[PDB]
């Protein structure tokens, strides 16, 4: 059952999670349901649609040498700059989960470059649907078959996600699961090259039994609801071991897509 | 380890 230090351990997590991720599920699904506003986000499905788009966006295209690129290569400059963004998040979050910032710093740096894309992938899953996905802060709406239509290798990108994303909607996780689970992710004892595995394994067991019971709490109908969310976070480090795979070919095939530096040392050595 | 990863170590300190 869950005592004073739990309940406290989770709250700090659910408040770390509101205070740094500007978007979540909660204005997501906001967002996508519509049921707030007649104005809906503007929907990238085509290529005449995109560069309506990115008239908007010139002024940061032409900041980097991105304006005149393909269009495959215009489209992930812009997802990797999303992704920055939330690793920058990510790791204030990180900092926040209590004993996070005890650990050595080698330590630190590991369980970020490991854990960053499992997270990334989980809480994507929260602005998209079966038919697309939100960008631009929530603004644009690109299409599932737009992005199925670009040219290989651009096209295979994302549609592992969406199909990771449609499998974890549908356990209808809300924010305060979603904070404790990307946690779980980040405060991971089995990382390569982690130097303190003993009290990191102690850390994870502390927040994945806080999950536990907090999920037993929230979803009580849910019986397994723990058990998936383990076999999700098995499924995630899966999906990011192959898309790290797909990263290195793009990135020894094209010559013309270039990797974000803070993006670049996270994948250097990865697996 | 640090040396291969100078920016996330900046964010980590910041
Ligand atoms: C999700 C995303 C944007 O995927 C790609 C795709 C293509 C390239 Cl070149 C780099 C990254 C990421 O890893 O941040
Ligand atoms: C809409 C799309 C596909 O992606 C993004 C992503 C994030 C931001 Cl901030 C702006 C645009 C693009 O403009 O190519």
């Amino acid at each position: 059952h869950m005592t004073a230090d739990l309940k406290s351990l989770a709250k700090r997590i659910y408040e770390a999670y509101l205070k740094n991720f500007n978007m979540n599920k909660v204005k997501a699904r906001v967002i996508l349901s519509g049921k707030a506003s007649n104005n809906p986000p503007f929907v990238i499905h085509d290529m005449e649609t995109l560069c309506m788009a990115e008239k908007t966006l010139v002024a940061k295209l032409v900041a980097n040498g991105i304006q005149n690129k393909e269009a495959e290569v215009r489209i992930f400059h812009c997802c990797q700059c999303t992704s920055v963004e939330t690793v920058t998040e990510l790791t204030e979050f990180a900092k926040a989960i209590p004993g996070f910032a005890n650990l050595d710093l080698n330590d630190q740096v590991t369980l970020l470059k490991y854990g960053v894309y499992e997270a990334i992938f989980a809480m994507l899953s929260s602005v998209m649907n079966k038919d697309g996905m939100l960008v631009a802060y929530g603004n644009g709406f690109i299409t599932r078959e737009f992005l199925k239509s670009l040219r290989k290798p651009f096209c295979d990108i994302m549609e592992p996600k969406f199909d990771f994303a449609m499998k974890f909607n549908a356990l209808e996780l809300d924010d305060s699961d979603i904070s404790l689970f990307v946690a779980a992710i980040i405060c991971c004892g089995d990382r390569p090259g982690l130097l303190n595995v003993g009290h990191i394994e102690k850390m994870q067991e502390g927040i994945v039994h806080v999950l536990r019971l907090h999920l037993q709490s929230n979803h009580p109908d849910d019986i397994f609801l723990f058990p998936k969310l383990l076999q999700k976070m098995a499924d995630l480090r899966q999906l990011v071991t192959e898309h790290a795979q797909l990263v290195q070919i793009i990135k020894k095939t094209e010559s013309d897509a270039a990797l974000h530096p803070l993006l670049q040392e996270i994948y250097r050595d990865m697996y | 380890l640090t040396e291969r990863h100078k920016i996330l170590h900046r964010l980590l300190q910041e």
